[PDB]
């Protein structure tokens, strides 16, 4: 169903999105406690730029795949589900992006 | 501290009940999904259920569909898994255990365990060796519904202790972990490599996925690494 498909996708970026969240509240606790060197912060700013990575290619994913799903759904409202997705993974990709900014922040 | 307290194990009788709880402190309970995972003894690791932050989705292994009942309160940061209709092969160690990042489907934080008796997919190599400081790998080969299309996670299980998380999303190593395990995906064959050997690796390492098909996830059958 494609109100199925709608919700599910919607899940599936709140479930990403606090995968974020979670991640972004550890890191506050780890920066602040860690001894900054050189090389630490080299190496924790590389850590947290593959973490976001993946959180970011796991939206991608799961936008491309409704987009995908609902377009093959048609060929048997819809528009309206396609763009709170869009919105969805647009959003989450600014939320992103900002854990990023904040934690060159704390390390620096 | 990250905690997580199983009680409520115990023998029972083939088609009675039993409620598990898990008591989880220091962390935000309410904001992660958390799991169920056990182990028969001598037996490899075989996931049970996995619940959302508030209970709007439960996830389960097919054959406990029916029988077990996952659930959370959240004001008593306590995890239950109420089982009904056991059989034989339910007895196992219940491990409870923290989902996150749930959409790797990664088991971060796991209790030690809680003892009930009753009263495939993945295939990985049985056995790696190698001397100190040398390197093995450990394949995990699985189809396109499983490593295909979703993130691996490795786990290391000493013996008589929980199993630990080394690598999520395929290749992200678990903080603290060292640096020489390492885990690539390719196609619908997942790896772990460990260099550097030492003789605290010699333990029993599993790899995991959720499976689109079978709706759940999938552990590999375990491999177990001898240092010599």
């Amino acid at each position: 169903s494609y109100q199925d498909v709608c919700r599910k996708a919607k899940e599936k970026l709140d479930k990403i999105e606090m995968d974020a969240k979670n991640y972004e509240t550890n890191l506050k606790e780890q920066a602040n406690n860690a001894d900054k060197t050189e090389e630490y912060r080299k190496k924790k700013k590389i850590a947290i730029e593959a973490f976001l990575k993946k959180i970011e290619e796991a939206a991608d994913k799961v936008a491309r795949e409704a987009k995908q799903r609902l377009d093959e759904l048609e060929k048997k409202e819809l528009e309206k589900c396609k763009e709170e997705v869009e919105k969805r993974a647009r959003e989450l990709r600014r939320r992103i992006r900002e854990i990023l900014e904040r934690a060159k922040k704390w390390l620096d | 501290e990250v905690q997580l307290v199983e009680s409520g194990g115990g023998l029972v009788q083939p088609g009675g009940s039993l409620r598990l709880s898990c008591a989880a402190s220091g962390f935000t309970f309410n904001t992660y999904w958390m799991s169920w995972v056990r182990q028969a003894p001598g037996k490899g690791l075989e996931w049970v259920a996995n619940i959302q932050q508030d209970g709007s989705e439960k996830d389960y292994l097919n054959s406990v569909r029916g029988r077990f009942t996952i659930s959370r309160d959240n004001a008593k940061k306590s995890l239950y898994l109420q089982m009904n209709s056991l059989r034989a092969e339910d007895t196992a160690v219940y491990y409870c255990a923290r989902d996150n990042p749930a959409s790797a489907v990664a088991f971060d934080v796991w209790g030690q365990g809680a003892m009930v008796t009753v009263s495939s997919a993945l295939t990985q190599p049985p056995s790696v060796s190698e001397a100190p400081r040398r390197r093995v790998t450990i394949y995990c080969s699985g189809s396109s519904s499983n490593i295909g299309n979703n993130a691996v996670s490795w786990y290391q299980q000493l013996p008589g202790k929980s199993p630990k998380l080394l690598i999520y999303f395929d290749d992200l190593v678990t903080s603290g972990v060292s640096d020489r395990f390492s885990g690539s995906k390719s196609g619908t064959s997942a790896s772990l490599a460990i260099s550097g050997l030492q003789s605290e690796d010699e333990a029993d390492y599993y790899c995991a996925a959720w499976d689109d098909r079978l709706n759940g996830v999938v552990f590999g059958g375990g491999t177990k690494l001898t240092v010599l």
